[PDB]
């Protein structure tokens, strides 16, 4: 994972039950961005027509 | 929303026409059940109307 | 006090003693 | 249609459905893939493969539809008809139907009162059987083997016919004369006693007469023609890529066809017996595997050890048809996503992603775009919404406006699992949920997912606003307490506000109003905890319902004055002057609702949340490693107990104490030391904070963060703190349940490997218990809903004074639940009088809302007879009066509201919070509270000592205090030491009870399942049958004998008891009916029979409420009472009355017997029969409803031979056919529709 | 945004019948049936029917009166 | 960076997340120091000693 600067305090109920309030800088810096790869194939096969 | 092969189309056309009213029919699974039960020495039918 | 059951309180074991 | 019927299928009626005969076990060509002639997929027998097109292709269009092309015999029609066209196979030899043979009550078995084993033997061609003997050495029915039959034919060539196989059983069913046989069994039941003559006779006669009633014929048990299922019901559709996908039904049918064809061929081929008998058995095997596979041999599909699924398997079970398809389906116009908090929402709204909104409301958007000229045709609007044009977004706003959507949490324990909200369009892919509703859903923001449903019809949009709206449901139906309550941060902020500390900045000053308090805090001049006193104007409406405002100055804090601004007008401000944690934010909300109503309370809760979140945010309220302060004494206390155990160690190593003695010793001393440590840290926490008042020290309640969280109720309680900052008690194994070496360390110091490993023992049983309980709680709640569904509020009033007597549950010293809580919301059975007899506190019958409860509470009253559901003069339902009041709304229950389902839910939702095992741990009486001794039902006498002694087993000890209420209840055994007597005045604890020590389930959730099932206990207690001195028997022969001795008249009753069972009843003493001659656990049947309906309906509730009381669960007795009512719905007649040992429904016995008792005729006496939930649900008028829930095969077979009929008259059967359920709105529609029908 | 139907339920006994009557009135309004008896305010047909229920100018009896009268309104078109 | 909830600490035991935080701060503070002495570019002596 990543090193995050955490502070323990409520904030307008934006972390009410277990929700997590994350700064906009974190998403700016792309440090939690994930690169995924998907494989999808087109199959041309014989049919009646 | 699930069964009633006719009801789906009827409701969709009504919705696209601004009319929100349902003409409910017979769920298809129930007619399948009637056919399956009748596939035995069992005779299950429906009465007048 | 309430069956938890990890530790006892008065009458039964409990989730929190 | 308006009803459904099920009956036997005659061979001609079987051919009626069929449109052709299947001759060859072929499906398609293998190079053309077309349906072969006479194959299972034949287009001539069933229909064309393509819509409005002929197989040969000569006839192609809608121009000509009704015609059978002479080319291929195909009729050009809609291909969907291959879904409805049946077929038939002509069986060469008769074949028996498996259901009518293998089902528990074998139809053919007791239809000829032959045994199942012998029929099975005859079918295997292992013996013969005689039929229509006439004047023969043998009977009309008999069995004989090969040699026996060999030389039997020469005796009588004629008049003696003995067949073998299925033909024999059929012919035995055909020439059988049912009336002739029946007309004898009647007499065989009349003259001859000895119930063995009444065991199957009384059921065989029923079977015969029902068979005659249905009109169907017995010969149809043996299938002459085999019906086939349409091809589209078992498709061979190509699975792409390439490979085909078929139904196991096809393989079974193929086998059947192959075997019938081989039998025909051999018949024409003139083969000997052994071969053809093997072939007949193969055909029977194939047929039975096609109908209900697994009962005999479990034929297997090729290329697999997996059995091929047969017809019967496509109906029964949680999987299959009934449970998985008809009662529940995947539904269009729905979505799923992860929920997250948006507090800015109102209670009636929720944030919905725009991406989901576009897809869900697609038809609405298309229509709206085409309406405003923005789109030429529907396709243009499709392409527009596909292109993500800006113009559509506004349109979305137009179509979502005021359109409720149903939000659902994955697990649905009770109806609150689904609630409707007003959509609020948001970006992102996360769904925003309102915090106040999380308690109702039982949903956290730890990754839980929720689903959404869009109501289509206008009626559904109204039902999502008046019934299922988030704001129309606040207080739970199971108990009056509101389910919408601030949870964690709201109550924390409010507790921080209402808190007060001495010497805060500006303490003691005065302010004009709350506005100035806010202006003083936000300016940094005054704090929020100062003890300031200000002026506030509170509103009170009085003396005619006319609001009168009140102005004055009060002893308060700045923060409480600021909080007063949110409180609605009508509240008294005494609600705002205290610590203000969660436990009474709850009561503040409840009082606000039951004073001002729904509309003020909704916005009140919204404002509470809005303010609490921001205040808890700006308060900081963090947690550090220093916040957990360990007591400095802990070291010494731990060392002291640790040394204390060494003496015990020396004690056992010698023999002065046993192993168990020493173990209990050590465990007790360690538990006491743990008490000491926790107490030390708690005393150092609660009064921890000490500061200078006006310049001098003083100690007050602390401001410690974790302690504030404990005290407010926002989060972890004291048991958490004891482990946070002190020795965390001692752990427990799966069983053994406590270990001698406790955990000296607290979580802050850190655990060592050994103690952590010890803790994992108790940790596992906790985690594991939750997972497997999830499976069983579902079963319990499902059985509960199954036994309750059709029960609906159908009448306004029943008109019975019966009810039940409501008395407070005063167990032992004090009360577990006051009487107000067990009476509130219900209706009085008869006029309660003031304690001074002959007056009127409440009229005959009225709904007791909070005002009458307060009135009763003031006057000395612990006696109120409350009308109950169990005892009610209503048929096929319950009337609103006797049931009482309950809802989210607090008025009398409405009519047509289905209460059985909501009661099953009220009992099932808490079922997940219970546990699987209890494992409990733990002698004169000492009265606690000052009052007056009041004995109940005690016979006594005076002896040498001069005081009083008890001569009766049952003796209750009540206490009439200075008020007159009874808060004490104690039982004293025979021969007690009475110091005062009945109606004396005790001091503050004078001991009036003394005797000697000797003279000489799981439980939890499984327990609840046991109580609702009326399961006999392990070692039952038995009960006396009538008053009178008991009498002993002959001697110990097997068990023992016990002779009942009634006093006056009929005194022949008797029973037999084992001498191994100890006895408790007195010998020469009178003992009334329903008394404990033997100590032990009681059974519901015995209580019902020997005490009555109300006694047992009180026992069930009182016992099933203990397990829920143990766990923090609170549910009104009303739902348990409705369940109990549904249990005892059956009864058995005694005297046969005017018209016909039988068991029937109580309501029917009344409709038949009381109406005739009016007519002056003879009365019929019944006997209440007690059944479990599953057993009571097993018996239902509707056979569709029963076949849905359980045992589809048996229920359907029995309803088939019975020719029974179903008008659906109910909920489950209505959802099965997709109709308006007869309740709620469905009740309003069905009322008008049914009023005009059958009349 | 009619959050609560309390006042609307006050006019009609059942919380269920409210739904039926409001749905009939909303049928009248949404489909080409009729015009609203309250200023629209942009609220949907459902909420307009609920508001008419609140005002006391619409319920089962009144709808039946109007429909029964319109029965005869179409019996005079035959001269 | 992130704002957690204090109420999550007392309900669960889960105390590590507190300590792992505190020590973390310390383990981060050092970096600042080592950054400063590198941003102030003093020499290998101060770095080595500290
Ligand atoms: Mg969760
Ligand atoms: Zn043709
Ligand atoms: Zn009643």
């Amino acid at each position: 994972g990543q090193n995050m600067r955490v502070a323990f305090m409520p904030w307008n109920g934006y972390n009410f039950e277990d929700s997590i309030l994350v700064s906009e800088r974190v998403v700016q810096e792309d440090r939690f961005t994930t690169i995924h790869i998907q494989e999808l194939a087109c199959v041309s096969r014989d049919t009646k027509l | 929303k699930s069964d009633d092969v006719n009801g789906r189309t009827k409701m969709y056309k009504n919705i696209v026409d601004g009319n929100h009213q349902m003409e409910p029919g017979m769920p298809e699974s129930f007619n399948v059940l009637l056919k399956e039960i009748r596939s035995l020495g069992i005779n299950i039918e429906l009465e007048d109307e | 006090g309430t069956p938890g059951f990890q530790t006892p309180d008065a009458r039964v074991i409990s989730r929190f003693g | 249609f308006d009803a459904i019927k099920i009956a036997l299928a005659s061979p001609d009626m079987i051919r009626s459905w069929s449109f052709g005969e299947v001759k060859k076990p072929e499906t398609i060509n293998y190079r053309t893939f077309k349906p072969e002639r006479d194959g299972l997929f034949c287009a001539r027998i069933f229909g064309p493969v393509k819509d409005y097109e002929c197989l040969c292709g000569k006839y192609k269009r809608l121009k000509h539809r009704g015609v059978i092309c002479e080319k291929c015999g195909v009729e050009v029609t809609q291909t969907k008809v291959r879904r409805e066209r049946m077929g038939h196979i002509e069986l060469a030899s008769p074949t028996a139907h498996i259901w009518f043979l293998k089902s528990l009550p074998s139809r053919i078995g007791l239809l000829l009162d032959m045994p199942l084993r012998d029929i099975e033997r005859v079918l295997y061609f292992e013996s013969y059987v005689v039929i229509e003997g006439g004047m023969t050495n043998l009977e009309r029915q008999q069995i004989l083997t090969e040699e026996q039959y060999l030389d039997a034919l020469e005796e009588f060539g004629d008049e003696f016919d003995a067949k073998m196989g299925a033909e024999a059983i059929q012919a035995l069913l055909k020439s059988m004369d049912l009336e002739q046989e029946c007309e004898q069994l009647r007499e065989e039941l009349n003259e001859t006693n000895s119930e063995t003559k009444r065991k199957k006779l009384t059921k065989r006669i029923k079977l015969l007469e029902a068979f005659v009633q249905s009109g169907n014929k017995p010969e149809w048990m043996i299938l002459t023609v085999l019906p086939v299922l349409p091809p589209d019901l078992r498709p061979l559709v190509p699975l792409d890529g390439g490979r085909f996908a078929t139904s196991d039904l096809n393989d079974l049918y193929r086998r059947v066809i192959n075997r019938n064809n081989r039998l025909k061929r051999l018949l024409d081929l003139a083969a000997p017996d052994i071969i053809v008998r093997n072939e007949k058995r193969m055909l029977q095997e194939a047929v039975d595997a096609l109908l209900d596979n697994g009962r005999r041999g479990r034929a297997i599909t090729g290329s697999n050890k997996r059995p091929l699924k047969s017809l019967a398997d496509m109906i029964k079970g949680k999987q299959g048809r009934f449970r998985q398809n008809l009662l529940g389906k995947r539904v269009d116009y729905s979505g799923r996503s992860v929920i997250t908090v948006g507090p800015y929402l109102r209670l009636h709204q929720c944030g919905l992603p725009k991406k989901m909104a576009l897809e869900l409301f697609k038809p609405f958007i298309y229509g709206k775009l085409e309406l405003r000229g923005l789109a030429t045709t529907i396709k243009a609007a499709k392409k527009m919404v596909e292109r993500e044009e800006a113009v559509v977004w506004d349109i979305l706003d137009e179509v979502i406006r005021e359109h409720p959507v149903l939000l659902n949490r994955a697990p649905t324990l009770h109806r609150l699992g689904i609630q409707a909200f007003e959509p609020v369009l948001i970006e992102g892919k996360a769904i925003q949920l309102h915090p106040l509703v999380c308690a109702a859903y039982n949903a956290d923001f730890d990754g839980d997912q929720m689903a959404v449903h869009v109501p289509l019809t206008l009626e559904a949009q109204l039902e999502a606003r008046a019934l299922m709206m988030s704001t129309n449901n606040i207080l739970s139906p199971a108990n009056g307490e509101p389910i919408i309550v601030p949870s964690q941060d709201v109550v924390l902020g409010l507790y921080y506000m209402t808190r007060d500390c001495v010497n805060a900045k500006g303490e003691g000053m005065v302010l004009t109003g709350p506005k100035e308090a806010e202006r003083l805090y936000r300016s940094g001049l005054a704090s929020l905890h100062a003890r300031v006193k200000v002026r506030i104007t509170e509103y009170e409406k009085d003396a005619n319902g006319e609001l009168v405002a009140k102005t004055s100055l009060k002893d308060t804090t700045v923060g409480r004055a600021i909080l007063w601004m949110i409180v609605p007008k009508g509240l008294p401000y005494s609600i705002v002057n205290q610590a203000l944690g969660k436990k009474a934010i709850s009561k503040m909300l409840n009082t606000c609702y039951r004073i001002l109503g729904l509309k003020p309370t909704v916005i009140f809760a919204d404002q509470i949340m809005y303010t609490g979140f921001a205040y808890a945010a700006r308060s900081g309220a963090s947690v550090g490693i220093d916040d957990m302060v360990i007591p400095e004494k802990k070291h010494e206390i731990i060392s002291e107990a640790e040394a204390e155990v060494a003496e015990i160690q020396e004690q056992f190593q010698s023999g002065l104490v046993t192993a168990g003695e020493r173990y209990n010793k050590v465990i007790d001393i360690w538990a006491a030391a743990n008490d000491r440590v926790s107490k030390a840290m708690m005393d150092n926490l609660q009064t921890e904070t000490v500061i200078n008042r006006d310049g001098q020290e003083e100690k007050q309640v602390s401001f410690n963060s974790i302690y504030m969280m404990a005290d407010s109720g926002a989060r972890g309680s004291a048991a958490q703190i004891r482990q946070l900052a002190g020795m965390r008690g001692l752990m427990a194994k799966p069983d053994g349940s406590i270990i001698e070496t406790p955990i000296t360390a607290n979580f802050r110091e850190g655990l060592n490997v050994l103690q952590y490993f010890i803790s994992t023992h108790g940790a596992r049983k906790g985690l594991a218990d939750t997972a497997l309980k999830t499976a069983n709680s579902g079963y319990l709640t499902r059985r509960l809903v199954d036994v309750a569904q059709d029960l609906v509020v159908t009448e306004d009033d029943c008109g019975t004074h019966e009810g039940i007597m409501m008395t407070p549950v005063i167990e032992g010293g004090d009360v577990k639940e006051p009487l107000r809580d067990r009476v509130l919301g219900r209706v009085t059975a008869e006029d309660v009088l003031k304690p001074g007899t002959a007056d009127i506190l409440v009229p005959r019958n009225t709904l007791l809302h909070e005002q009458w409860c307060d009135l009763l509470e003031e006057n000395s009253v612990d006696a109120v007879k409350v009308r109950s559901v169990v005892s009610c003069d209503t048929d096929f339902g319950v009337c609103a009066h006797c049931y009482g009041r309950d809802l989210a709304r607090g008025h009398i229950i409405n009519k047509g509201e289905a209460i059985g389902v909501i009661a099953a839910q009220s009992i099932g939702e808490p079922g997940t919070q219970l546990t699987m095992r209890t494992f409990h741990i733990g002698s004169s009486i000492q009265v606690k509270n000052k009052g007056s001794i009041k004995l109940s039902n005690v016979k006594s006498v005076v002896n040498s000592s001069g005081k009083l002694v008890i001569t009766s087993r049952n003796t209750e000890l009540k206490l009439i205090d200075e008020f007159g209420r009874t808060k004490e209840s104690y039982k004293v055994p025979y021969g007690a030491v009475l110091a005062k007597g009945d109606g004396e005045q005790v001091a503050g604890g004078e001991t009036v009870a003394n005797w000697d020590p000797h003279t000489m389930i799981t439980g939890g959730l499984p327990r609840v399942a046991d109580l609702f099932e009326a399961r006999r206990p392990k070692e039952p207690a038995i009960l006396a049958e009538i008053s009178g001195i008991v009498s002993f028997g002959k001697e110990t022969k097997g068990k023992r004998r016990l002779v009942i001795t009634p006093v006056d008249g009929s005194d022949p009753y008797e029973e037999m008891i084992p001498k191994w069972r100890q006895l408790n009843v007195f010998e020469g003493e009178r003992v009334e009916r329903g008394d404990v001659i033997s100590d032990g656990p009681e059974a519901p049947h015995d209580i019902l029979r020997l005490r009555g309906v109300h006694a047992v309906t009180r026992y069930i509730v009182n016992e099933v409420q203990d397990v829920y009381r143990l766990q923090g669960v609170k549910i009104n007795d009303k739902h348990i009472e409705v369940i109990v009512r549904q249990m005892l719905r059956k009864a058995t007649i005694v005297n046969a009355g005017s018209s016909d040992g039988e068991q029937v429904e109580y309501s029917r016995v009344k409709i038949a017997n009381r109406e005739l008792e009016a007519n002056g005729k003879v009365g019929a006496t019944y006997s209440r029969d007690l059944l479990g939930i599953t057993k009571a649900s097993l018996a239902t008028e509707s056979f569709i409803s029963a076949a849905s829930f359980q045992e589809t095969t048996r229920v359907l077979t029995e309803a088939a031979v019975a020719g029974k009929r179903d008008e659906l008259r109910g909920l489950k059967e209505n959802v099965i056919v997709g109709r308006l359920i007869p309740a709620g709105t469905g009740y309003a529609y069905h009322q008008d529709r049914m009023r005009r029908r059958a009349a | 945004a009619r959050v609560t139907v309390q006042d609307a339920v006050e006019k009609i006994g059942n919380r269920f019948d409210l739904v039926l009557v409001a749905a009939r009135r909303a049928r009248q309004m949404q489909v080409g049936g009729k015009d609203p008896l309250v200023p629209e305010e942009n609220d949907k047909t459902t909420v307009i029917a609920l508001r008419e229920i609140e005002e006391g100018l619409i319920n089962n009896q009144i709808l039946d009166v109007r429909e029964r009268q319109e029965q005869q309104e179409q019996e005079a078109a035959e001269l | 960076d992130i704002v957690l909830n204090p109420l999550g600490v007392p309900s669960r035991m889960n105390i590590g997340q507190i300590l792992e935080t505190h020590l973390g701060m310390a383990a981060k503070g050092i970096g600042d120091k080592i950054n400063a002495m590198l941003k102030q570019q003093q020499e290998v002596a101060k770095l080595r000693e500290f």
